[PDB]
């Protein structure tokens, strides 16, 4: 019963973190499709410039995120994977153990949305940039 | 392909007795020949693929004189 | 026995036509049963892996050749077995290309 | 199909007849002959589809 | 994982209480193995002598 | 001792695929699982003369 | 280099996990005496056993278990040296060529 | 083989072993019988006399 | 006496890989760092473009 | 799977084993009493002739 429920508990943690990393790859696809908007009307300047520079930043700090997403489901997937008879399983020099970066539920999503909050809002102000520019 | 089809034969040296099929020999034959089926369709993307960057190539050749 | 002593004698096998399956209305047990503790244990845990696999794969674990030769079965291969048809789509300067026509 | 149940039905002979005779040798040449035959058919299928 | 995504979920407190139960459970087991090996070892120690004095 | 030697002999024997091995303690062991037979053997035969 | 060391890594770890097992079953079979209890007749031992290793053989796949982990920890911090020499010519060479 | 038959094989050797166990031990049941009868009636013949 | 000395010579080489487990870990655990820095260049290699 | 099942067969051989021996040795010592005895019982008919 105990190890039904611990595969209960880890299929949660994936469909929580799989559905972070499909809504962060729609948010990496528009910032695509707004730097090449920008891009094409760029073709007040110069404020034009430096709001392609913070949102090339912005771009980039979500890519590392969404990298960090693909690596976390692929170790997930592949712990609900291994089961009973596989030659992995071990005992282990130390199972309790609390590694140096220890960080909670609370931090880590609101982390995560807060960088999110911080890509919708150079998209926001790109938005009046393009209707001024325009 | 490499470790499910040498584990098959490192499996067949087995005496009399137990020389039989269980349901790993089934399982191993349906393994190799679905990782074979997967080297030939990407084979054939990776050719295709190849011929797409022919095209671009040859869209360069003729844009960057022009 | 080897010995000036000796008998030809038959013997019948227990779980093999002198045993049943469980159920509750033959519970605890009748101690003159053959009941074959051994491979009861193990065909049941048997039984218990072998629902798994597809019937193709459960006739070619039986006595008599009933199967199919091809080892891949109909109804789990996306693909038709030996058919002929392959779109090749040729790359000429113009028109579009595209992958995939056989799923559309 | 034939083949393996002739097998098995001859195998489930009593004790003072279990004797590997003439007949027993020809069903190993009829299963080693049937499944060489059905594989080279199958590769002949593949080269005629090709 | 890496840097960010130590996130301490539900996973880590499940498999900690998985753990501490096990010590204890194996533990229990073995005990009544001994239990048990010791109690064979009295019926021995009076099979002796009910056979003796027959 | 003959239950002492055949229980260390089988707690031993239950070791994993490489920590299993032909051990000093093994070659004792069979020694001494021989000699208590031997001994046993002569003190029937001493229990039969008297 | 990161996973090639993980699953050095994890081999060694099975190496070491046997020896927590093999250990508790040396201890246990340190505590009998002949007044205790728990010794029983199991007479298949003496007479048929299975053998896979002397204690010389057993030693020297330690040994190479441990040269091979030894030898991939340190072909990391070769790496890592090749990394800072690369980063600093990177830095120097973009610095003088943007002034 | 399959599995079915391999493991019906060891279990009938399993059983033929049982089934000897059992005749031996009526055979050695029956040489107590044989020592106690044997001795009852040489040693009444031997009253007797 | 035999079953005590091989016990002491388990006990040594278990310790041992205890020690050059733990090495590793570090070992690796400090190579993560140059990746981290090496993202970061590419980052403010990916602006001067 | 397969290995587990082979295991199991090997566990349940090695119990008939154990319980084969007992049998045998068992039955010769029944049968080094009957020998004695036959000793025992040929002396008297020395003593009636």
């Amino acid at each position: 019963w105990d190890e039904h429920d611990n595969r209960t508990r880890l299929a949660e943690r994936i469909d929580t973190v799989s559905r972070w990393k499909e809504m962060l790859d729609k948010c990496l696809t528009d910032l695509d499709a707004e730097i090449d908007a920008l891009a094409q009307m760029k073709e007040k300047i110069s404020q034009a410039f430096e709001k392609l520079f913070l949102l090339q930043e912005a771009r980039q700090r979500l890519n590392s995120d969404h990298r960090g997403k693909m690596e976390t489901l692929d170790i997930d997937r592949g712990c609900l994977s291994l089961n009973l008879t596989s030659p992995n399983i071990s005992l282990k020099i130390n199972p309790t153990r609390v590694p140096n970066g220890s960080t909670s539920l609370q931090q880590w999503d609101d982390l995560s949305r807060f960088n999110k909050d911080h890509g919708e809002a150079e998209m926001k102000k790109a938005i009046e940039l393009r209707e001024a520019i325009a | 392909l490499k470790v499910a089809q040498t584990r098959l034969d490192e499996r067949t040296r087995r005496p009399n007795i137990e020389l039989c099929r269980d349901m790993a020999q089934l399982r191993l034959v349906n393994e190799v020949y679905e990782v074979d089926d997967t080297i030939q369709t990407l084979q054939q993307r990776l050719r295709d693929a190849e011929d797409t960057l022919q095209s671009l190539a040859h869209t360069k050749a003729t844009l960057e004189h022009d | 026995p080897m010995g000036r002593d000796a008998a030809g004698q038959l013997w019948y096998t227990g779980l093999t036509n002198s045993d049943s399956r469980e159920a509750w209305y033959t519970l605890p047990r009748a101690p003159d049963s053959p009941y074959r503790e051994a491979y009861a244990r193990w065909h049941g845990c048997y039984g218990h892996r072998e629902r798994s696999l597809p019937s193709a794969y459960t006739q070619r674990l039986r006595e008599t050749a009933w199967y199919d030769p091809i080892i891949p079965a109909q109804y789990t291969d996306p693909s038709t077995r030996w058919g002929s048809v392959l779109w090749k789509d040729r790359p000429i300067r113009g028109k579009e290309f595209a992958i995939n026509r056989h799923r559309f | 199909s034939i083949v393996t149940d002739n097998l098995q039905c001859r195998e489930r002979r009593q004790h003072p007849d279990l004797v590997r005779d003439c007949v027993e040798i020809e069903l190993l040449k009829e299963a080693e002959l049937i499944r060489n035959i059905q594989e080279l058919l199958k590769r002949t299928i593949k080269q005629a589809v090709s | 994982r890496p840097n960010v995504e130590l996130c301490r979920d539900q996973a880590q407190y499940g498999l900690t209480d998985e753990v501490h139960q096990l010590e204890a459970t194996i533990a229990a087991l073995k005990q009544k193995l001994a239990q048990a090996q010791d109690a064979l070892d009295a019926l021995y120690k009076h099979l002796a002598r009910l056979q003796a004095d027959i | 001792p003959l239950k002492v030697a055949q229980t260390r002999l089988y707690q031993r024997s239950h070791r994993p695929n490489v920590e299993l091995c032909r051990d000093a303690a093994q070659f004792r062991l069979a020694s001494e699982v021989e000699e208590l037979n031997l001994s046993l053997a002569a003190l029937k035969e001493k229990l039969l003369e008297a | 280099q990161i996973r090639l060391n993980w699953e050095h890594k994890e081999t060694c770890e099975m190496d070491w996990s046997d020896k927590v097992e093999a250990y508790n079953i040396d201890e246990a079979c340190c505590r009998y005496n002949n007044q205790s209890t728990d010794v029983q007749f199991y007479p298949h031992s003496a007479k048929f056993e299975e053998s896979a290793s002397t204690p010389e053989t057993w030693a020297k796949f330690t040994q190479e278990h441990l040269y091979r982990a030894e030898r991939e920890r340190l072909a990391s911090v070769n790496l890592r040296n090749l990394i800072d020499c690369i980063l600093q010519d990177t830095s120097e060479d973009l610095r003088l060529q943007c002034d | 083989s399959v599995p079915e038959s391999w493991a019906k094989f060891t279990d009938d050797n399993i059983l033929r072993s049982q089934s000897e166990r059992a005749a031996s031990a009526k055979l050695r049941d029956d040489i107590q019988n044989v020592l106690v009868v044997t001795a009852n009636e040489m040693w009444n013949q031997f009253n007797k006399v | 006496r035999k079953v005590g000395e091989r016990l002491q010579d388990m006990h040594g080489w278990k310790s041992e890989l205890q020690r050059q487990v733990e090495e590793l870990v570090s070992e690796t655990e400090l190579l993560l760092a140059q990746k981290q820095r090496l993202e970061r260049a590419l980052d403010a290699t990916a602006g001067p473009f | 799977e397969r290995v587990n099942d082979i295991g199991f067969w090997k566990s349940e051989i090695i119990h008939e084993l154990d319980a084969m021996i007992g049998e045998t040795n068992e039955l010769t010592d029944i049968k080094k009493r009957l020998e004695r005895a036959l000793m025992e019982t040929e002396a008297p008919l020395q003593v009636a002739r």
